[PDB]
């Protein structure tokens, strides 16, 4: 019908997107807060080391 | 979490609006004149 | 009532959303979900003061992080069963193409004003040569508009 | 020095403290980003030297 | 030329200036700091905040936060369409 | 036809994002970015 083919497919579009983008942002996500969480880490142990 | 800071879009972005207000003049006209519709 | 307004809602429903919703407490570590504006902003700003590089940079930059978001956001209505951007008709790239070639040539008339005439001939063509130049020059404005509009 | 540490070993919030909290624990934050924004520019001389814009991906 | 005191004259400057400003805006900085993680402030419930601190919180942050819009815009069509068409 | 339905209903949100993201979207990453610097420094 004219509104069938879509809606079944947007799972299947759904379910590829899981199959790599979902672990994909996933990495992407983690990266970036693993960087931003080394860079505030850097700046607080030596701004310590600095008082010290 | 949100605040309203002061955006100068007013002195700023103020040509864009003017053509865009002039623009959407010339369509109102249009859409009597040129389109006829 | 109106399918116009129903249309326009998502956009107005997801614009404050995404960034008053989607953090948690607007807090400055970047959510895993906020990763996503974390990386586009960035990379959005990298072009914003790159393409417009100059005292240029500052002055529209953020219209540039406003308009960028309008159009991507209006079509994303594109994968659902009944799907619509705008209802097939779409009238919208019109507003936004020749108003802004228009905001062009004030930028070259409010702020540059007369010296508009000394822009069109990027390198040289002189008064032996300059209409030639010049007649290409006004089809690449005009066609600037239908090349980002439709 | 030694309370400031006192408030250091264990008193600084990096995960879970507001952003614009900063703007009240430094009073020129709020002023000068309202400041850095408002004449025009949207940049700063290495707001991120120790961070990463990222693509998409 | 004779006596004076050479240490004593720690009264007219402070060590460290450029320390010293380091070391205020460490102050200012520490001090006015969250004792651990103070003020999350994350639960909210109010017809639509009910889906807000719940499917746009990070907790999951996965493909199906977004997918629910996709979803609820379907339900919403099919209906379009049957009034509709 | 259906010219005066979409036209200005459509560029409202255009012209209204100029002084909602500004104000709203990019200040929290400008204020982030600004006091993540403040911390570097």
């Amino acid at each position: 019908n004219d509104e069938s083919i879509l809606l079944l497919t947007f799972l299947g579009f759904t379910g590829l997107v899981a199959k790599y983008l979902a672990p994909a942002y996933k990495d992407f996500a983690d990266a970036r807060m693993k960087k931003v969480s080394d860079v505030l880490n850097a700046s607080r142990n030596k701004h310590v080391e600095a008082v010290k | 979490m949100l605040k309203r800071f002061p955006t100068p879009i007013l002195k700023v972005y103020w040509p864009f609006f003017v053509a865009g207000a002039a623009v959407y003049y010339g369509m109102s006209k249009a859409a009597d004149l040129s389109s006829n519709t | 009532l109106t399918t116009f307004s129903l249309y326009t809602i998502i956009v107005l429903l997801v614009i404050t959303s995404l960034y008053t919703l989607t953090n948690n407490n607007n807090k400055i570590i970047g959510s895993r979900w906020l990763i996503s504006q974390e990386a586009i902003y960035d990379t959005i700003m990298n072009m914003t003061k790159g393409q417009i590089g100059g005292k240029n940079w500052g002055l529209y930059f953020p219209m540039i992080f406003t308009l960028f978001m309008f159009i991507f956001i209006a079509n994303l209505i594109s994968m659902i069963p009944y799907s619509f951007a705008l209802s097939a008709h779409l009238v919208f790239i019109i507003s936004l193409s020749i108003v802004i070639w228009l905001g062009n040539t004030i930028l070259g008339l409010y702020k540059h004003g007369w010296v508009f005439f000394s822009l069109f001939v990027p390198a040289g063509t002189p008064l032996p040569l300059v209409p030639l130049l010049v007649i290409i020059e006004t089809l690449s404005y005009f066609a600037r508009a239908i090349s980002l509009g439709l | 020095l030694q309370s400031t540490l006192d408030n250091i070993q264990s008193a600084r919030p990096f995960d879970e403290l507001t952003v614009d909290d900063l703007t009240k624990i430094k009073p020129e934050i709020d002023a000068k980003v309202e400041e850095m924004v408002k004449k025009g520019k949207w940049d700063v001389p290495g707001y991120k030297d120790r961070f990463g814009n990222l693509n998409v991906m | 030329v004779s006596t004076l005191i050479p240490p004593k004259v720690v009264s007219s400057k402070n060590i460290g200036s450029a320390p010293n400003a380091k070391r205020i805006a460490n102050v200012v900085h520490f001090y006015k700091s969250l004792p651990q993680g103070p003020a999350p402030a994350i639960k909210a419930n109010t017809r639509l905040a009910r889906y807000k601190a719940k499917y746009f919180d990070g907790d999951n942050a996965s493909g199906k936060p977004l997918w629910h819009f996709a979803l609820g815009i379907i339900a919403f069509g099919y209906s379009m369409e049957y009034y509709f068409h | 036809f259906y010219f005066m339905n979409q036209l200005t209903y459509g560029f409202l949100l255009m012209i209204t994002l100029l002084i909602l993201f500004s104000q709203f979207f990019l200040p929290m990453i400008l204020r982030l970015y600004v006091s993540r610097l403040f911390i570097s420094k």
